[PDB]
């Protein structure tokens, strides 16, 4: 038989193929024009050509877990079966698209995937996709990831503390905000432990609380707050008529400062309690404590 | 391929053809050896015993297959479920070729509508009776990557042919507002703040039940405040009946659920004046002892102060919130200080379910997520009550088929959802079978939906579902399980679907025929690379601050132009409007003489002047 | 001026360092920051400064202490509002955590793309598997045996779930918290103290 | 014979769990049932129908199986 040949389909269950490794065992290398690929690894892909188009799949189980029931009763000493789960198919030289068209039959040929075919699978001509890394198998192939949907749909980074998630996040942010290709990037980071300031030496603005040499100073004006969150932060959540008294006095101070200073579009008719208008807090405390 | 076993409902075959296995062609058409999606046929004397293939290979024991019996033919009548005699050894099992499949997939009823093409051969139609699709129920389940919007829109548009469905009525409760481009002119658009061609959705709050008013406006009052609200509502209903005469309404039978407007701005004004102002003379709380209503501004202390100050403040804040404009400030239903509106609720019902079009698109995209479940329940209950209380007239739901589609329902129809919308959906599912109100569920996470509600759906639209939890949950709600169709779920191409239910004579895993070009549903999401590729230009955040303080989205500032205003304007597709400012009129005059309508715009006007979309 | 300093500066990345801020009110003030950003980008969407023209990305570090199952804080409400609405106003989100079993299931399930690094315990792996809609058994079975730096990108931003090796950042640009070095400080010889200044 | 519902499968004193036989293709919550033991008749009122009457193990074993009803015995008619 020709090279890049693994075994033969001997079962089908809609989307779970069971394949038999052939008799030429012990090899476990299967050299294909130089580099050799281990047969039946967990993460490897396979290709099943049906006439004109090819069907791709990903291995999921290897060994006694993939062999059917009756064969084990016939002989328990033979475990040369793999469990292939379908992923997609390649059309008539067009591209690689998800979703199969016609499922294979018994006696078909399964083929190993070679690096050019991996490039054909993981390679795309769309300009939105950007490279973030390389595949685990071979470093030649780039890891193309969409950027617009990543920003707009949602994202998440989940991993253990010993897996270096901070370095991965830093690399992702650096690649996304490249000035040459994306000169209008806008990213806001709510660092908690303050471990990202060292990564961007001069490429970002840092807002600390106690700046020392060249960092800016974070500042949250209290009058930009709404009433409820301001009360929660300052007064600890009053529930009596004192809340009403504070709201009324804040309203009075806002009215007074509106009289003193003119604001466009804001009058005595279109002013709410939560309007972002400055008002003195020292005067508030002094009045309500002298009273 | 000759059958050599009979095992109840699964026969097994032992093929004798050495190695045919190469698209065995009969009469110029190439049939294949027993595949996953193929059909079988075992001839016994005169009647044709057919079947469907489920599993192929050693799983049946290689030359053994797992065939599943479904039906057989009578005396050359048609495709009938229920066999007469399961085949035995000695007879060769043949296959259902293309003409035989056409005969099996053929129907004599004109109510059946062809929805697409079979995946096997692109000619055979999926004859689907649309009476079953609208009358019983529907459900769309699959992954978002399988192209659910395309298939759903194609089904809706094919269902709404003016020549084929002159009495159609379709309401889609799309949440993302992604169907505006899908049917640009074939369906009305109802949003909160429309721009050019859409009507503005308006909800009269006084037309809903008392419990909904308590839940949405009163915030869930149950103690003294709730009973005071009940008293005020009854008094206001009586006052409205006395001030203006309403047909069929008097002071004799004024019920709590009476949909007659009552003053709510005046109610808030009263509830504020009864707990704010101070009595001039102690001992008495007279109204003349003061020491607007439409305006939310309120003017010894008054002894009639309530303990619902917080709900009253919440109501006052809602009255000023711009998101509650469609809630409390309906155009024709703007309740005056004396409870008087220009129009009535019959006008609303006529505008909604009486338009000249067949499909009407109502979009809740701008709704706040605070009480959205109550709003959905109110809308569903309003539709059901309007078409049930007037179901005796030919304008009801019985004489006008209604089909409401709810998307992403797994958040509102969960296992532990206790809202008001789920109660209305249960009431519809349990009563509208005679009232002729249809329902169709759209979701991308079927594993969260309640099992029993999904089990009450007639026909399902199965797309590609990779995760096995969704497959198990869907199999838990289908009673006709064929492993040939049960296992092909996770390998469906983007556009194909599996239709199973009462709307099809046989379970068809067909192809959803794409809608004609120009009608492809798509929400207008921003382009990340296009937006982030442009160079950095100077910005003006003072305008942003002014807009934020004013809480206004309207700034103070086809190739049109205005040389006095110096504002060149170029329009893009899909109704987008732009206003480029600080553009000398000579530039736009040259642009109008440039090529035709483009190039020059991106060349110079795109990234040199401040714009406004 | 404050808004221009935050989301209008000439530099693309702004880093908010909340380490020195009081721990008791961190959740609340993060809630106000989220609310301010959302309102500013919402009420001026038609302006060129709005989100629909220039996208804005929000990165939340250590989200497992704020997005709990029954959190009563303000930041969780803002995060939910962003997650459920910001698709149209051009505001994104990005959750960085180290304990996915604490993040609310509904919030996690709506994340577009997952970056599953090495995960040790079983509860977190089970939660991640239950919060993904594109499951391949072979790929998801390799989680507890991933090298330092590998990742498994799953979601709608890639053609297929794929095991990548994230490109390392250029040398000299590596995240590092300048926490005290206990061994170096304790190895030094002791010197006479002066606590009057401390008092 | 006719008017046949099924057989009982669990007794906890006064909480009888019944499987609705087969061929059901109905017993409501408020409906009555009769259990004739030998010579006398035992009457009961259905308590819960659906997944609630399913035992704890069977809930995980078969979550989509709806064939159990819970009957609470009420009275008895003598000779």
């Amino acid at each position: 038989e020709a090279s890049t040949y693994i075994g033969t389909v001997q079962d089908v269950n809609g989307a779970n193929i069971r394949v038999v490794l052939d008799i030429n065992t012990i090899s476990s290398l299967k050299f294909v024009d130089g580099q050799g690929y281990r047969i039946g690894q967990i993460g490897s892909f396979v290709r099943i050509p049906i006439g004109y188009i090819n069907l791709f799949g990903i291995v999921s189980q290897v060994g006694a877990g993939a062999v059917p029931d009756k064969l084990l009763e016939v002989e328990p000493y033979g475990h040369r079966w793999i469990s292939v789960q379908l992923v997609g198919e390649e059309g008539i030289k067009k591209e690689f698209e998800r979703g199969v068209s016609q499922y294979p039959t018994i006696g078909d040929k399964v083929h190993i995937v070679t690096e050019p075919d991996l490039k054909k699978i993981y390679g795309t001509q769309n300009k939105k996709y950007i490279s973030l890394g390389n595949i685990a198998s071979v470093d030649s192939i780039p890891a193309l990831v969409n950027i617009d949907t990543l920003v707009t749909r949602h994202s998440a980074v989940l991993g253990s503390t010993g897996s270096g998630k901070s370095t991965t996040v830093t690399s992702i942010l650096q690649r996304i905000s490249d000035m040459s290709q994306f000169p209008s990037a806008r990213i806001i980071v709510f660092d908690i432990h303050g471990e990202y300031a060292a990564a961007f030496k001069g490429k970002a603005k840092v807002y600390k609380v106690t700046p020392s040499n060249n960092e800016l100073k974070l500042s949250i004006p209290y009058w930009a707050l709404t009433c409820d969150e301001f009360l929660s932060v300052a007064f600890g959540g009053l529930e009596g008529s004192g809340r009403n008294a504070l709201i009324d006095k804040i309203y009075e101070l806002k009215l007074q400062t509106l009289k003193r200073q003119e604001y466009e579009g804001i009058n005595e008719d279109s002013l709410t309690v939560d309007t972002p208008i400055p008002f003195s807090i020292h005067k508030l405390w002094f009045d309500l404590y002298r009273a | 391929g000759t059958v050599q076993d009979v095992n109840g409902a699964n026969i097994r075959v032992v093929l004798d053809i050495n190695t045919i296995s190469s698209l065995k062609f009969v009469d110029g058409q190439g049939y294949r050896i027993g595949q996953i999606g193929s059909f079988v046929r075992i001839p016994i004397g005169y009647i044709n015993l057919f079947g469907i293939v489920s599993q192929v290979g050693a799983g049946a024991v290689h030359r053994w297959i797992s065939v599943q019996l479904v039906g057989e033919e009578g005396i050359k009548k048609e495709f009938e479920r229920g066999v007469s005699q399961y085949p035995t050894i000695g007879d060769k099992v043949h296959i259902v070729t293309e003409p035989d499949l056409k005969k099996i997939y053929g129907t004599q009823n004109k109510k059946y509508i062809s929805l697409g093409n079979i995946a096997s051969v692109d000619s055979i139609p999926a004859l689907v009776n649309i009476d079953t699709l609208v009358t019983r129920h529907s459900a769309v389940l699959g992954s978002t990557g399988s192209g659910k919007s395309t298939t759903v829109t194609s089904i809706l548009q094919r269902i709404s042919d003016m020549s084929q469905f002159p009495s159609a009525r379709i309401i889609v409760f799309d949440i993302h507002g992604e169907y505006a481009a899908a049917f640009k002119g074939k369906a009305k658009v109802y949003k909160v703040t429309p721009s050019n061609n859409e009507l503005k959705l308006s909800i009269p709050y006084w037309a809903l039940t008392c419990d909904e008013f308590l839940s949405v406006a009163f915030g869930g009052l149950e103690g003294s405040g709730r009973n005071a609200l009940i008293d005020k509502i009854y008094e206001l209903k009586l006052q409205t009946l006395k001030r203006q005469e309403y047909e069929g309404i008097n002071e004799d039978s004024l019920t709590v659920d009476t949909p007659i407007p009552f003053s709510i701005h005046k109610l808030w004004f009263d509830l504020y004046r009864a707990e704010i102002s101070t009595h001039y003379v102690q001992g008495s709380h007279s109204e003349e002892n003061e020491a607007d209503s439409l305006k939310v501004v309120p003017p010894y202390l008054s002894n009639r102060g309530k303990n619902i100050r917080k709900p009253l403040e919440g109501l006052a804040s809602l009255l000023k919130d711009p998101r509650y404009e469609f809630l409390f400030n309906a155009d024709d239903w703007s309740v005056n200080l004396d409870g008087k509106t220009n129009k009535d609720l019959d006008a609303l019902l006529e505008t909604w379910v009486g338009s000249e079009e067949s499909i009407s698109i109502f979009d809740l995209s701008g709704m706040p997520s605070s009480i959205l479940d109550t709003l959905i329940g109110i809308l569903i209950r309003i539709l059901y009550d309007s078409l049930f209380w007037s179901r005796n007239q030919p304008e009801g739901g019985r004489e006008r088929p209604l089909l409401v589609v709810l998307e992403e329902a797994h958040t509102y129809l969960g296992k532990d959802s206790r809202g008001i919308a789920i109660d209305g959906v249960r009431k519809i599912v349990k009563e509208g079978r005679k009232y002729g109100i249809g329902m169709m569920l759209v979701s991308q996470r079927p594993s969260e939906i309640d099992s029993t509600i999904l089990s009450q759906c007639g026909t399902l639209f199965a797309l590609r579902m990779n995760n096995s939890s969704d497959r198990n949950h869907v199999l838990g709600a289908v009673s006709d399980s064929f492993e040939g169709l049960m296992g092909m779920l996770p390998t469906l191409r983007t556009g194909e679907a599996i239709i199973i239910g009462e709307s099809v004579r046989l379970p068809m895993r067909t192809i959803i025929s794409p809608p004609p070009f120009g009608r492809r549903p798509d929400s207008l999401d921003p382009d990340v690379t296009a937006k982030w590729s442009n160079n950095r230009v100077q910005g003006d955040y003072k305008e942003v601050l002014t807009l934020w303080r004013q809480k206004k989205v309207r700034s103070q500032r086809s190739i049109g132009y205005e040389a006095d205003s110096m504002t060149l304007e170029i329009e893009f597709n899909h109704g987008l409007v732009y206003q480029y400012y600080d553009v000398p009129e000579t530039l736009h005059t040259e642009l109008l003489a440039a090529e035709s309508h483009g190039k020059f715009f991106n060349s110079q006007i795109k990234n040199n002047y401040r714009f406004s979309r």
